């Protein structure tokens, strides 16, 4: 069914119930894959960002005002809004650098070849691409869930776990 | 080295961080020896954690002490005199390097046909036991440094029948 | 993490965005004007 | 084997019990390796049984114990906790089997036209040091069991000026 | 000219001269490190200036004795 995209794994297979990777063009599928990779990268970072500041609030490690009322990371919109604005601005600037340099079709290769490590063979690479994609998918789901849950009952993740009797700490 | 005992589903060849990239057969043989020995030790260690929870020997390790008073987990490395621990260590070493009270020919059965399958099974069990021994060590040591810190009481938390 | 520390790190980010916008402007022109 | 290194004038070839007849050169290599290692360790012993009698380092070996109070000799063992002893034993082994922290090439000199004379000096010193350690252990242990035995209450009896 | 014994020992240290890596080498790490050093310096300067107030750090004479 698929056209050679490195994705697709044993748990399910080629997951495409709605029929999008048959009604698209050769360039459209490339853009879809890029969209996937990028969303995943951001998400993964955002999940780690939700976890660590919130925990540092739970452990009294940043003072008694860090995420003041509850401890939710969605509370930065109340305490320090301009900091969040400037951070989104810096992200936007570096991503404008991306949009300028990278050309249509790439938009994912940061040319970070020597600055980091990489698998030496070729099969392992295919595996690492599949991994990046899978971690990104799981992170997308996790971020959506965290945001929805916190907007439902204003309460941090670890505390929502502690209450309601889902952990043992 | 993509075809050597240890390749089993789901993960075909689990060398993600490129360790078998540029190595000769000697180094991979050393790695396999370390893996097999580690696995065997881990399996014996897990069995050792479980069994003293419902049975203790009838002798008296160390001058006093007695085998039925010693704590069960990460402790008992500080409740047995150091000389006895050193002697046990060196005896295990004698069995390890010299291979002494550990090579009896009645210990190498004729695995008619099934040799590779049984080698693969032994390696896989070693892997599982290595992870299990890590979990047991973490739970015990953490709940020893600060009683609690996990909520889960008891040392072998998982088999509640032993009431421990 | 007091008010002073938050303001300090936010100032660091403001410096970052200023340098970033200057660099982005330089990259755009320099290229479109070989 | 009556021409290999290790023959001096008092007792030229020492082998009364015939422990080196019919052996292959591989073994005699292993035997010489054991002799050299034991000799070096015995020298370091006969030097570590003396130094603490007038100079204790100062640090804390374990969380509560101080190397200012632990008695010297076959008594310090049961003071340092068994985990610390083990953590040492394994590091000494790391230096002994994998040859780490002990193979720095600038420690191996070029004895030139003396490499057959300094090796013999090393071996003979080791032979003497082994017997010295035997005597020190005898005195130490015999008095640690029954205090006052042999009458010479001190440790390094032969060096009275130290005030053992 | 006048090879001395010391000179023989120290020769390898000065042996290679003018050797260089091509193509920007490890310059970006130098940039990262310089920036982090600048951040550290402004942190220290603003703490000492009392322009950055942190819990448990009072810039005043204390009783060490
Ligand atoms: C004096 C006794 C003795 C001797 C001579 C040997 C000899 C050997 N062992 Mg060995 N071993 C012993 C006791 C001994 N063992 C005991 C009691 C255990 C625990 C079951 C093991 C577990 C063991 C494993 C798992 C492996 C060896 C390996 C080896 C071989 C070389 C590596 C080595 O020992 O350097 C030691 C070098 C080190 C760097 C030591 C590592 C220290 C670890 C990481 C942490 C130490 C934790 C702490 C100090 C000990 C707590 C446990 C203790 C209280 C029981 C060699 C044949 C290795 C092998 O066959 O080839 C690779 C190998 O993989 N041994
Ligand atoms: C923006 C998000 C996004 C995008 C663009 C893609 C894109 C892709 N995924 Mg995908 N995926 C995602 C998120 C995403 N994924 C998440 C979060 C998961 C975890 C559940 C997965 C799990 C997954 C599997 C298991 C598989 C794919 C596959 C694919 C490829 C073929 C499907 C296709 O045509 O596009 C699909 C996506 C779109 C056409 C656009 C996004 C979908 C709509 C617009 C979102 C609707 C709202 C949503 C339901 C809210 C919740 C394609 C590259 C298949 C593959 O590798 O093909 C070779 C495959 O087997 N994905
Ligand atoms: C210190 C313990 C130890 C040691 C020495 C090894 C050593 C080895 N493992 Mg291994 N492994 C370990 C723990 C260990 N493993 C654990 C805990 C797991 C469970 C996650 C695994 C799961 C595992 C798999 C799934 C595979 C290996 C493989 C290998 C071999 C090649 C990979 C490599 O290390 O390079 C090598 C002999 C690979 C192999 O069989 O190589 C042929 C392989 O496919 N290992
Ligand atoms: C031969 C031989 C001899 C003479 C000894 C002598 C001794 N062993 Mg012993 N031991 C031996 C073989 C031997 N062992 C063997 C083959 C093993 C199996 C590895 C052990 C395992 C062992 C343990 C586990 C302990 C002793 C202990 C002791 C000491 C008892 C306490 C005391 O002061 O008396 C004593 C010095 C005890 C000790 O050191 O207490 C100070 C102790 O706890 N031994
Ligand atoms: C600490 C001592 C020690 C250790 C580490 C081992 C270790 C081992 N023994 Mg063992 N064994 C020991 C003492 C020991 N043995 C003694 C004292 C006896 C005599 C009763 C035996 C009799 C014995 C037999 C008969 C067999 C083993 C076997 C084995 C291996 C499984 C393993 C290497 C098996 C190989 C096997 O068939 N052992
Ligand atoms: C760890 C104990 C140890 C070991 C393994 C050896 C091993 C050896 N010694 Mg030796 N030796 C030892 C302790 C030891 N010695 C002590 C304590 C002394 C002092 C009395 C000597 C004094 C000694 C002499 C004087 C001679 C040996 C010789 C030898 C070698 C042949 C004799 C033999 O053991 O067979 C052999 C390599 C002989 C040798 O080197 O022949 C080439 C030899 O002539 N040894
Ligand atoms: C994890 C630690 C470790 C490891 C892996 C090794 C590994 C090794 N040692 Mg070694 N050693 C160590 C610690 C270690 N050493 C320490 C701490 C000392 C004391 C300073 C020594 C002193 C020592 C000597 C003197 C000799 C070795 C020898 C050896 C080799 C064979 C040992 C053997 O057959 O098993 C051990 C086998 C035994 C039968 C143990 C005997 C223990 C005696 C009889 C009494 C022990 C009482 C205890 C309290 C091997 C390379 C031997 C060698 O290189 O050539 C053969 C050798 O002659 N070692
Ligand atoms: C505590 C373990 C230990 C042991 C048993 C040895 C043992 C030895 N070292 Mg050694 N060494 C050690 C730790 C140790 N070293 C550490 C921690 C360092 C770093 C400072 C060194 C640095 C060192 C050098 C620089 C040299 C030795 C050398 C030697 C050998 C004489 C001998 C085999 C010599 C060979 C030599 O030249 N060692
Ligand atoms: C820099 C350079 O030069 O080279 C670089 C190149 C390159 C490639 C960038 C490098 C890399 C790789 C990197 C950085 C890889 C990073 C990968 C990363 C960071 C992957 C995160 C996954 C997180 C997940 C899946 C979250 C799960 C979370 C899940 C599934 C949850 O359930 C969360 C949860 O909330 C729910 C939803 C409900 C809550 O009630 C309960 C909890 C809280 C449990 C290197 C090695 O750095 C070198
Ligand atoms: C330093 C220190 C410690 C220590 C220690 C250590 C490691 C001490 C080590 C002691 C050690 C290593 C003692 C070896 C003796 C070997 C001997 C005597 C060999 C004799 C061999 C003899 C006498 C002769 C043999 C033969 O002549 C025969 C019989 C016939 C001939 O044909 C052949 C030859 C010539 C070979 C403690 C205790 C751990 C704690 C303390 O706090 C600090």
């Amino acid at each position: 069914a698929p056209p050679g995209l490195v994705g697709a794994l044993p748990p399910v297979g080629f997951f495409d119930p709605a029929g999008f990777a048959a009604k698209a063009s050769p360039e459209e599928l490339s853009r879809y894959r890029e969209v996937e990779i990028m969303h995943g990268r951001f998400a993964q970072l955002a999940v780690l960002g939700f976890i660590i500041p919130e925990k540092c609030a739970y452990d009294g490690s940043f003072g008694d005002d860090f995420l003041a009322p509850t401890g939710r990371a969605l509370e930065v919109f109340n305490t320090d809004p301009l900091w969040l604005g400037l951070t989104l601005a810096v992200i936007s600037a570096l991503e404008t650098v991306r949009l300028i340099e990278t050309e249509p079709g790439t938009r994912t290769d940061a040319k970070i070849e020597s600055l980091g490590w990489r698998p030496k063979t070729e099969s392992e690479y295919i595996n690492y691409q599949v991994r990046e994609l899978q971690q990104g998918r799981l992170a997308m789901l996790a971020f959506a869930g965290e945001v929805a849950q916190e907007l439902v009952n204003d309460k941090p993740l670890l505390v929502n776990l502690q209450d309601s009797g889902f952990v043992s700490w | 080295f993509e075809n050597e005992l240890g390749v089993i589903a789901p993960t075909g060849f689990f060398d993600p961080l490129g360790f078998t990239q540029d190595i000769d057969q000697e180094k991979f043989d050393q790695y396999r020896t370390a893996e097999l020995k580690h696995g065997r030790v881990a399996q014996l260690a897990v069995v050792g954690y479980v069994v003293p929870e419902f049975f203790r020997w009838g002798f008296d390790i160390a001058p006093g002490i007695a085998c039925a008073d010693v704590p069960n987990g990460v402790a008992a490395i500080n409740a047995i005199p150091a000389l006895g621990w050193a002697q046990i260590i060196f005896a295990i070493g004698a069995v390890d390097v010299r291979g002494w009270f550990g090579n009896f020919d009645i210990g190498k059965p004729d695995l008619k046909g099934k040799e590779e399958e049984r080698a693969l099974q032994e390696l896989q069990h070693g892997r599982l036991a290595m992870l299990a021994i890590l979990e047991l060590l973490r739970h015990d040591s953490q709940n020893l440094v600060k009683p609690g810190f996990d909520g889960l009481d008891n040392l072998i938390t998982g088999l509640p029948f032993l009431y421990n | 993490m007091t008010a002073s520390l938050s303001n300090f790190i936010a100032s660091l980010i403001a410096g970052g965005v200023v340098v970033g916008v200057i660099a982005i402007a330089l990259i755009v022109i320099s290229k479109s004007d070989r | 084997f009556e021409n290999e290194l290790g023959v001096i004038a008092p007792t030229g070839f020492f082998d009364p019990l015939g422990l080196s007849k019919n052996i292959s050169k591989e073994k005699f290599d292993e035997y010489r390796t054991a002799e050299l290692k034991h000799g070096r360790a015995a020298m370091l012993a006969v030097l570590g049984y003396i130094a603490p009698e007038t100079y204790r380092f100062g640090f804390d070996i374990a969380p509560g114990v101080s190397t200012y109070d632990i008695p010297n000799g076959v008594a310090a063992i049961d003071y340092i906790p068994a985990l610390g002893w083990a953590q040492i034993i394994f590091l000494i082994g790391a230096v002994d089997y994998w040859g780490v922290l002990g193979d720095f090439s600038f420690g191996k000199p070029d004895l030139g036209d003396k490499e057959e004379e300094r090796k013999l000096q090393e071996l003979q010193h080791g032979r003497l040091a082994m017997l010295a350690f035997l005597e020190l252990l005898r005195h130490d242990s015999q008095n640690f069991v029954s205090p006052g035995f042999d009458g010479y209450d001190k440790m390094i009896t032969g060096l009275p000026f130290m005030y053992g | 000219a006048l090879r001395t014994r010391l000179g023989e020992i120290l020769r390898p240290l000065n042996a290679e001269y003018g050797k260089v890596a091509p193509g920007w080498g490890t310059t970006p790490i130098m940039g990262i490190v310089m920036l982090a050093f600048l951040i550290f310096l402004v942190i220290i300067l603003q703490i000492y200036n009392s322009s950055l107030i942190i819990e448990n750090v009072d810039v005043d004479w204390a009783n060490g004795i």
